[PDB]
């Protein structure tokens, strides 16, 4: 609902006047104390999230209209203030008490509070400074209670609700800091009548992009039907008042001989723009080389304009759009829309910026109609994505002709003519931000402060851009490469082009033909580079022509390829040679600017020529934060998805552990984590409107959330480098494996966990093998491991490697590691190590390649040249002595951990606590005996056979006993059902919970030969004396 | 602005968005709209038109002149307030559809304007006259009391088709304005009707006119089709509820969504019925491709012209959807390698047709979340091009494992029903006759009844159906979609007994085998 | 059959016809009534599953036994 706005100096928690119509035919009677909502419109890309209040009747409020304290939104109405808001008085009055609120408050009301004797006397005098009462008073927060002593800290359950005064925790901190003092309720600067007298003739005054677009609605004149939004803009009153006239008719803006003709606004009081200085939109903005001062004047002439609309002259600027085939239909049409309105002004050259959809290339919604033909209402479906100019030159001047500075532009006068393509250049970022404005797809606002490699690029262009007054063919071409895909190459681009202002040119891969080249694939490829460049170029100055994805089209003789095949792959890459050359002198300023994922695969004869490569790599800890940052940013969420409550993050967020914990994820995934939370924002709020508690106004991200979708995300990772779904074993299984255990922690986790101690190039031992008798857990620690660390882990399945030709066994190893090495923190399970790493060079071995292979792993494993060494290598074999000694060296297997037989009834009892974990064992009977029954020689696989063993025969019992019952019931009955359809038709669930009582176990033990026989036990142990014995 | 007709004045123009949620109403009225309970309504009675859609007519309109251009037809309408339908749409009951002689899809726009008027509400004003004339082949004449009964009882306006029964709607009293008039309002002795045959040469040369024949594929009427083969789906399984409440979220993480599977397992039935069911009570578009019927795949220039065109309806109609069945055929990587360079490997032939489409889908997600969103199929998750979950296309994902022991009971009843002429005895239930069909799946189940249907209509001499001990022969001579393909062996005839002193040895066969 | 060893295009314009058997077995037997697909073939494993998981009946045609190449000989030398 719509009310009528006015402000007073009140108190923050003084209840808000409301009129008598809406408070008896929406207000609720039975409410004792009456609450509401009210947000305030703002110039801004979205509606403010609603903000609470109290309200009471008032008999003097007109209609519809609302009384509220100044204070509650940090100024004063000193200025022209707002005159309407959007309120709604809440339903059954539900509001939330939230238990606890952060307060900041001064140095001296702490000193006083600690002088006040008493909690409760304390509390009391809190009651009367504050005006906070228990169950009545609602709080807010990042609120000022008063000017530089208190502010609202935090409100943990919700940004707004009833305060228990009487229970509430109320955390109050002291400003050591002292940053209260930065507080400031919109006071004015001081304020003279003055400050130049009789400064009529002109004023110099910044000139700044107008950050958002504008709507009528919240326009304090009334403007006529037509002919404002192009020429408007807005300023503080008390520049009003310097001009002499508040909110004037026209003004005019004169420098380096350019005079424009303005119409000036007064900006509305809430809003948080800077002081003295203009804002303007980029319409206006655009037709100046505008310096960061500029100087305006009276132009009372202005109401005098003169409609010489006849014959005007238009031509379409210089662009990458202009030029294209499909668009240039729905151009003409939207230019043809805008010039349809009635009394748009104009002069020469000024610059005409048009908007239009990208998509609706295509979508000719009607032909002309006779009438009841238009499109305002219709336009309102679709949003523009797509921006182009028109540079107006000259117009009749008629009768008329002792001015020219200013006319009108008629439909019933004017026609639409055109003169050929002019140039000029565009507006470069740092001035005006064009897609901001237009609410267009931003193109990422790096800071050259901190990426480093962006600050190359943008220095080459702006050199290239700078050297046109030197006059030489210095421009000199650019290629960027990259170690993986989606690290923003072409939007790092497009930054570089929007900040200098250079038209940009995006040629990429939606080619013609690549497949059969042979069909004059050449021609059709070059051809088509010709035609697209040949129509920009000559109007573009400078220029850059962005080929994207350039490597999968300029490739390199292949090895293995058709004699003949290959000869269309040389003349592509001449012909591109040549052409990358040849615009180099047609054109001045001309800049080629390519892109590749892999630049060893460009060819040597295209690339020798490149002499500036920038490697763009992953983002690091520092720019992850930024890139965070900006994707949570205001701008960027309520964009796009018109969802009618607005969006935005709880300040409890913390960019510095965010980054540290998304390490080595590339933008891309950023911004897929921050959709993710989005949606799952989303789906709490809704799930919260669909329950009966109370309903927030703004739906709020959560770093609780965020902590989990980043671990969703890596498991996409980990999905995407196929890794295998590892079992879910828990840390915890393992038994008694401790001095193992510790050793595996020490090396796997520890340089992990607190990674400062450890952060260096140092050899970090990152390989590690369990060897010994058949069956003691190295495989279930590998499994355990594979889960409890998030490392990505690789299965090397035995002799997985091996290959039928004599070369691909040497290439799958190469590319395993390769591919490991890709992730950084990565495990590789050689599981039984023997069938890849046999003994180099016995007599008793045919055929070699075990020799290769194994000469391969000794390389690539350890080699020269190592770095990021966290891939570790967990290697297992039943016997070792089988492994060459060039494996038993440090840098690739320091410790060989023999997990031999426990040996030991305190590691028996652990294993069989640890196998019998879970699932119930009756507690009537000490499982001790069967540790001290069991000789030694048995073995953790074979008391994992006893356990499984025992249960069978328990759940066997219970087998026989529903047998048992299902056959009295069927003799009780006409013996109709089976077994099972008697566990479909029955159920019985307390009964088929199988409990083990030790008598089992003491009938099972009986039964189970050992896993080994003394004979290769006492090998195992020889081995292990010849290893560990030394 | 007052009509042509000096009693009737114009209001205000709007544009809403049509849906099918099937407001429905007594015979009495043709021209019922149901506008959304809002903002109320300025007038009772009102005007409506669609804006037609159109290709960029390139190529001189594909070749084709289109001479004979016409700016459609403006209809008059009754209108209705409802709760159900949101706000932004507008209900547009079975009727006035074939006026526009358009297929009644979820998502067009509608001009809607409201009109005001003051003297001929009243009763018997005038007296009213109108030909309700034969334009094609046509049912012999019938009086004209019953047509008026039938046809606009309420309200109508001239130059009305309809070919729901190939008629036309005319009048030429002279001096009368050929605009919208009420009829439930005046009397019976206010007002006539005449019935004639339109004459052939006005009949061909009406037939110039944007007509396009709905019922040019043969069929037994408005009501009833062959294509219906199958006309009931069974819910099995979860899957259908939780596509239905993540795909119509109010906002959503990637534009796609993939549906893996296995052979048959029911992915083209469950993908037609959630097309069946989110085209009713959530008002999204759908466009179906099924890309094996696309020919001329590998020909990307001409390829890409759909792949545009499709996108191209998808965001100019309201909330859609896109959906691929056996996706693998149109973006599928081979997968297949003896020796090729990485980067040919990485972006091949096929690839080229995913990254257009991915960038050309991105360009409107990130502009407009709920807009437009795809939903692939394919016979496995990983087998599909890598670049979906590179460039993070696909977030969430789904398979259709085979259905468990409780849910093949339903499925055996539907097909059992299906054919209306098998059922089983008093003695035999579905529950226990499910068990024994481990590793099934609803193809191999709907073959395997048609097997039992033709086993016992011949092979037991009866005329009912028999139904019990021919049960077990039959699977017995069966095979499983799966194990149909692989080497499977069941040549040992030699019977479960047969035993010796090797009960030792089959007490423990039956304690880890069968137990 | 799909081939593993053989050119892309190649498998795809087999693949093409594979699925399109498929569905011309689908539209004929549904057009009309009565209408019966037998086809022949000389060795089951060659079969896509496309097409052997959607048929009907297998029947296994065997080498004739005793009793039935008696009756074969007394046809092929009856007047
Ligand atoms: N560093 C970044 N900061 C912000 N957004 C980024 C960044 N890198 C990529 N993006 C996002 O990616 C899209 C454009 O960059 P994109 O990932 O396509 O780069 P690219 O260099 O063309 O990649 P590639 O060649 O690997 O496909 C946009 O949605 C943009 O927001
Ligand atoms: N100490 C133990 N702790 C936990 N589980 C154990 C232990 N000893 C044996 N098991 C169990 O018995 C099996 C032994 O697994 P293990 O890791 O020894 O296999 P492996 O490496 O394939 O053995 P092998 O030496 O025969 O090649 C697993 O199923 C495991 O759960
Ligand atoms: N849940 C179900 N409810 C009703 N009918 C079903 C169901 N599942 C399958 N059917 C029927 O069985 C048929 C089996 O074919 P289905 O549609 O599952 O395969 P498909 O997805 O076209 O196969 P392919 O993977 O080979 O392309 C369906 O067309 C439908 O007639
Ligand atoms: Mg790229
Ligand atoms: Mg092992
Ligand atoms: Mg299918």
């Amino acid at each position: 609902m719509k009310a009528s706005l006015t402000f007073s100096l009140s108190g923050i928690y003084a209840p808000c006047s409301i009129s008598r119509d809406i408070y008896l035919e929406y207000g609720d009677k039975k409410a004792e104390c009456l609450y509401g909502t009210i947000r305030l419109p703002q110039y801004g890309p979205g509606c403010t999230p609603g903000k609470i209040v109290h309200c009471v009747l008032d008999d003097s409020l007109p209609f519809c209209s609302i009384v509220v304290p100044s204070k509650l939104f940090g100024f004063m109405p000193t200025q022209p203030t707002m005159d309407f808001c959007y309120f709604e008085p809440i339903l059954d009055n539900v509001v939330p008490v939230l238990d606890s609120v952060t307060f900041l408050i001064n140095e001296q009301l702490y000193s006083k509070l600690m002088d006040l004797p008493q909690e409760m006397q304390q509390i009391q005098f809190l009651h009367y400074k504050y005006n906070i009462n228990s169950m009545e008073t609602v709080v807010h927060s990042r609120d000022i209670l008063t000017s530089g002593l208190c502010q609202i800290l935090n409100c943990s359950p919700f940004p707004q609700g009833l305060v228990d005064f009487t229970e509430t925790q109320l955390i109050l901190v002291n400003d050591t800091e002292q940053k209260l003092s930065a507080l400031k309720y919109a006071n004015e600067d001081e304020e003279y009548a003055l400050p130049k007298i009789g400064t009529n003739s002109a004023l110099s005054i910044d000139l700044e992009s107008l950050p958002c677009t504008i709507s009528r609605d919240l326009l304090r004149p009334a403007p006529h039907i037509n002919d404002d939004n192009s020429i408007y803009a807005f300023t503080d009153a008390e520049t009003l008042l310097r001009l002499d006239v508040t909110s004037g008719s026209f003004i005019t803006v004169s420098n380096m001989g350019c005079v424009r003709l303005v119409k000036l606004f007064v900006l509305l009081l809430p809003n948080g723009f800077k002081k003295r200085t203009i804002y303007a939109p980029p319409k206006i903005i655009a037709s100046f080389p505008d310096c960061s001062v500029v100087t305006i004047s009276k132009s009372n002439i202005g109401h005098t304009d003169i409609p010489i609309a006849n014959q005007v002259f238009i031509s379409r600027v210089g662009g990458w759009l202009q030029s294209q085939k499909c668009f240039q239909n729905i151009i003409l049409t939207t230019l043809k829309k805008f010039f349809s309105e009635s009394k748009r002004i104009l002069c020469q050259n000024d610059l005409i910026p048009i908007a239009f959809d990208s998509s609706m290339a295509d979508l000719n919604i009607a032909e002309e109609n006779d009438e009841s033909d238009d499109e305002d209402e219709l336009g309102q479906y679709y949003k523009n994505d797509s921006l182009v100019w028109f540079f107006v030159t000259s117009a009749e001047l008629d009768c008329f002709s002792k001015d020219n500075s200013h006319f009108i532009i008629d439909p019933n006068r004017t026609k639409l003519i055109t003169t050929n393509i002019t140039n000029r250049r565009p507006l470069p970022l740092s001035r005006s931000n064009l897609q901001r404005y237009y609410g267009f797809a931003e193109t990422f606002y790096y800071d050259l402060h901190i990426f480093p490699y962006v600050r190359q690029l943008v220095n080459i262009l702006e050199t290239s851009f700078n050297c046109s007054q030197r006059g030489i063919t210095l421009n000199a071409s650019v290629l960027l490469h990259s170690t993986t895909n989606n690290v923003g190459k072409a939007t790092m681009v497009r930054f570089a082009s929007k900040y200098l202002g250079i038209h940009l040119l995006e040629i990429d891969c939606l080619s013609l033909t690549s497949n059969s080249r042979q069909l004059d694939s050449t021609s059709k490829i070059i051809g088509y580079i010709r035609a697209k460049c040949e129509n920009v170029l000559p109007y573009a100055s400078p220029a850059v022509i962005f080929l994207a994805h350039l490597d999968s089209i300029l490739l390199d003789v292949n090895a293995n390829q058709d004699p003949e095949a290959i000869k269309l792959q040389k003349s592509i890459n001449f012909e591109m040679s040549k052409l990358l050359d040849d615009f180099t002198f047609k054109f001045p300023g001309t800049t080629f600017v390519g892109s590749v994922n892999n630049i060893d695969n460009v060819p040597s004869s295209f690339r020798s020529h490149m002499r500036f490569e920038i490697l763009v790599p992953v983002p690091s800890e520092a720019q992850r934060l930024r890139i965070f940052q900006w994707y949570l940013s205001s701008h960027e969420l309520n964009r796009d998805v018109q969802q009618k409550v607005p969006v935005s993050y709880m300040d409890n967020i913390s960019f510095s552990s965010l980054s540290s914990y998304s390490a080595g994820l590339t933008p891309l995934d950023i911004k897929s984590i921050v959709e993710t939370a989005r949606m799952t924002a989303t789906a709490r709020f809704y799930q919260e409107s669909k329950k009966c508690g109370w309903l927030p106004q703004s739906i709020l991200i959560t770093q609780e959330d965020l902590s989990k979708a980043t671990s969703k995300a890596r498991n996409e990772f980990s999905v995407s480098i196929g890794a295998p779904q590892i079992p879910n074993v828990t840390w915890d299984d393992i038994g008694g494996i401790d001095f193992v255990k510790g050793e595996i922690l020490d090396t796997i986790d520890m340089p992990l966990k607190h990674p400062e101690l450890f952060t260096s190039g140092m050899k970090k031992r990152s390989g590690i093998l369990f060897y010994g008798p058949p069956g003691t857990g190295k495989t279930l620690m590998a499994k355990a491991i594979a889960t409890n660390f998030s490392l990505n882990f690789f299965s090397v399945k035995g002799p997985e490697l091996l290959n039928m030709y004599i070369g691909e066994s040497e290439a799958n190893v190469r590319r395993v590691f390769q591919k490991a090495r890709e992730a950084k923190p990565c495990v590789i399970f050689f599981d039984q190590i023997d069938s890849v790493a046999p003994k180099r060079g016995n007599q008793g071995d045919s055929g070699g390649v075990m020799d290769r292979i194994v000469s391969q792993l000794l390389a690539e494993l350890d080699g020269m040249s190592t770095d990021a060494d966290g891939v570790f290598v967990i290697g297992a074999t039943n016997r070792p002595d089988l492994l060459d000694e060039a494996l038993l060296r440090p840098g690739r297997f320091d410790k060989l951990l023999y997990l031999g037989i426990p040996d030991t009834d305190t590691k028996q009892l652990n294993i069989l606590e640890a196998l019998t974990r879970k699932f119930v064992l009756d507690n009537d009977v000490k499982l001790i005996e069967l540790a001290k029954l069991c000789p030694f020689n048995y073995t953790g696989a074979d008391f994992y056979a006893l356990c499984s063993d025992a249960m069978l025969n328990a759940m066997s019992r219970i087998a026989r006993m529903v047998e048992k019952k299902v056959s009295q019931h069927n003799e009780l009955t006409g013996e109709n059902i089976s077994t099972r359809r008697w566990f479909d038709k029955i159920a019985t669930k307390e009964d088929t919970k199988v409990v083990v009582k030790m008598e089992d176990f003491l009938k099972a033990q009986e039964q189970l030969t050992p896993s080994v026989s003394r004979a290769e036990l006492n090998h195992y142990e020889a081995v292990r004396a010849n290893f560990e014995g030394a | 602005t007052i009509l042509k007709n000096g009693a009737i004045q114009l209001l205000k123009k709007v544009i809403l968005r049509s849906t099918v949620c099937k407001m429905d109403f007594p015979k009495d009225n043709l021209f019922v709209v149901y506008i959304s309970d809002g903002a109320q309504l300025p007038s009772q009675k009102g005007y409506a038109s669609i804006v037609k859609c159109s290709l960029r007519q390139s190529k001189k309109s594909d070749s084709d002149n289109k001479s004979v251009g016409i700016p459609s037809k403006k209809i008059g309408v009754f209108i209705k307030c409802d709760s159900q339908i949101p706000e932004n749409h507008i209900a547009l009951s079975s009727h006035l559809w074939d006026a526009f002689f358009t297929h009644p899809m979820n998502g067009a726009k509608i001009k809607l304007e409201f009109l005001q008027m003051n003297q001929a509400n009243i009763i018997s004003g005038r007296n009213a006259t109108v030909n309700i004339k034969y334009f094609g082949k046509d049912v012999p004449t019938k009086s004209g009391d019953q047509y008026s009964k039938l046809l606009g009882g309420s309200l109508l306006t001239n130059n009305l088709i309809l070919p729901t029964e190939q008629i036309i709607i005319e009048i030429k009293k002279g001096e009368s304005e050929q605009q919208l008039c009420n009829l439930n309002e005046i009397s019976n002795e206010s007002v006539q009707w005449k019935v004639t045959q339109m004459g052939k040469e006005e009949v061909k040369d009406i037939i110039e006119r944007h007509l396009p024949k709905h019922y040019h594929v043969k069929e037994t009427g408005e009501v009833s089709r062959t294509s219906k083969d199958e006309d009931d789906f069974i819910t099995v399984n979860s899957i259908k509820k939780e596509m239905v409440n993540y795909l119509t979220s109010p906002i959503i993480a990637t534009p796609a969504i993939i549906l893996d599977g296995k052979q048959g397992i029911g992915k083209t039935r469950l993908l037609k019925e959630l097309i069946n069911e989110v085209e009713k009570d959530h008002h999204i578009f759908v466009k179906y491709a099924d890309c094996e019927t696309l020919h001329e795949t590998s020909n990307l220039d001409k390829t890409q012209k759909l792949i545009m065109e499709w996108c191209s309806f998808c965001y100019w109609y309201g909330p859609s959807l896109i959906v691929l069945d056996n996706v693998e055929a149109l973006f599928g990587k081979p997968q297949a390698n003896d020796g090729d360079p990485s980067n040919n490997g990485q972006w091949d032939n096929a690839s080229k047709l995913l990254n257009f489409f991915i960038n050309q889908v991105t360009k409107i997600f990130n502009k407009d979340n709920k807009r437009i969103r795809v939903l692939f199929s394919g016979k496995q998750k990983t087998q599909i091009n890598p670049l979906l979950f590179d460039k993070h296309f696909v977030s969430e994902t789904w398979s259709l494992r085979a259905p468990d022991k409780h849910a093949r009971a339903k499925l055996l009843e539907y097909f059992f029903s299906k054919n209306q002429i098998m059922k089983l005895n008093r003695d035999l239930q579905f529950s226990d006759l499910s068990l024994e069909t481990e590793g099934f799946s609803p193809l191999d189940l709907e073959i395997f009844t048609e097997k039992i249907f033709y086993d016992l209509q011949l092979e037991r001499d009866c005329d009912n159906v028999v139904t019990r001990e021919l049960f077990s022969k039959s699977l017995s001579a069966f095979t499983p979609s799966a194990l149909r393909g692989v080497k499977l062996t069941k040549e040992t005839n030699i019977k479960w007994g047969d035993i010796g002193a090797l009960a030792n040895a089959k007490d423990v066969l039956l304690e880890t085998l069968e137990w």
